């Protein structure tokens, strides 16, 4: 199937408290591999995933150092912030940033990202050309001015469709056994009576990998899209996720509900009801 | 392997 | 610009008393990134809760795993008491083994 691999940085300014913490994490699909924590006792790139680990001594030394010069850059893009938006340095500010490749079915590269984000709000986004920007206020159009002048969308381009694609293809090798393996949901119906005429039916998918899911009811084959609970996807802490789907039904027309499944562990999408056996 | 920053904000 | 967090309490496996298992308190859709998440058994706070790395959603708002080892039994009660500056008070979301 097709995989992605993604950064995601946040640097969090604390005046009185210190620098502001810089914490990266990164991602191949929906399983974290490294991490970079600037308060840890030591910072270190460290491992997250057992097929990283065995990059040798040079990966972790290289990491390490580099997340560390990220931090000091992050670090003074805060600064920078506070300029731009007329911002006193009493407040506490966050700037976030997600960078990566997603590869198709075939392999190659499908699309490459670069986006940043202040306080929560975009900021600045690489457009999917790889070479020219969308800034989302003045001051985001102040950085691209700058970055239009040291031509940095040629960097990231070159990252993108180089670096990034290599150890993302590297890395799904490396860790075929679990990055290459779908493992279906785990599917059933509950029912749980309200009142007299009234009962909840519960679609449940349990121990699926990746995330990505569809869980949907229907009644008498009709969508019931604004009848639906719908639980945010979950993880389970075993590197699956969980979700459910809920209907409240009228006592007696329960067999007229269908849910629906649809996962890319699944050959073909279920259809499940509710079994009173 | 994650990219190495080279400009500011 | 500050968005308040989600909260769902539930175990890594169904729930079975007696048997070994995993509670696990995911917040998520918040912002800013500090935020204080106790699990509790019986109002009490668990000693040792570890959490995931913290990362963001599309929408750049954080999301975080809690998690501890526990046996589910019939008699005692679970749950997650989340802080954060959205917040008036602490919000406690009590563990249903059916959610």
């Amino acid at each position: 199937g097709s995989h992605s691999m993604r950064y995601f940085y946040t640097a969090m300014s604390r005046p009185g408290r210190g620098e502001p913490r810089f914490i990266a994490v990164g991602y191949v699909d929906d399983t974290q591999f490294v991490r970079f924590d600037s308060d840890a006792a030591s910072p270190r790139t460290e491992p997250r995933a057992p097929w990283i680990e065995q990059e040798g001594p040079e990966y972790w030394d290289g990491e390490t150092r580099n997340m560390k010069a990220s931090a000091q850059t992050y670090r003074e893009n805060l600064r920078i912030a506070l300029r731009y938006y007329n911002q006193s340095e009493a407040g506490s500010h966050i700037i976030q940033r997600m960078y990566g490749c997603d590869l198709g079915p075939d392999g190659r590269l499908l699309r490459g990202h670069d986006q940043s984000a202040y306080d929560g709000k975009d900021y600045i986004a690489l457009n999917e050309d790889l070479s020219s920007w969308t800034a989302a206020d003045t001051a985001a159009q102040i950085t691209q001015r700058k970055w239009e002048a040291a031509r940095v969308a040629e960097q990231l381009r070159a990252y993108l469709e180089g670096l990034c694609v290599e150890w993302l293809r590297r890395y799904l090798e490396n860790g075929k056994e679990t990055l290459q393996r779908a493992d279906p949901p785990k599917t059933h119906v509950t029912h749980h009576p309200v009142s007299d005429h009234e009962a909840t039916l519960r679609c449940w998918a349990l121990g699926f990998y990746p995330a990505e899911i569809t869980l949907t009811w229907q009644r008498d084959g009709e969508d019931q899209t604004q009848d639906t609970e719908l639980v945010e996807t979950r993880p389970a802490g075993d590197r699956t996720f969980q979700k459910w789907a809920a209907v409240v039904v009228p006592s007696g027309e329960e067999q007229r509900y269908t849910c629906h499944v649809q996962h890319e562990g699944l050959p073909k999408p279920l259809t499940l009801r509710w079994e009173p056996s | 392997v994650s990219f190495i920053e080279f400009v500011g904000w | 610009i500050q968005r308040t967090p989600k909260i769902q309490v539930y175990s890594r496996h169904p729930a079975e008393n007696g048997k070994s298992n995993f509670l696990n308190c995911y917040v998520s859709g918040f912002h800013p990134s500090d935020i204080e998440v106790d699990l509790l058994k019986n109002g009490e706070r668990i000693e040792k809760v570890e959490h995931s790395d913290l990362s963001f959603s599309k929408d750049w708002s954080f999301y975080l795993l809690y998690y501890t080892e526990f046996t589910p039994t019939e008699k005692d009660e679970y749950a997650c008491r989340v802080n954060h500056v959205t917040l008036s008070q602490p919000k406690i979301v009590k563990w249903d083994r059916d959610m």
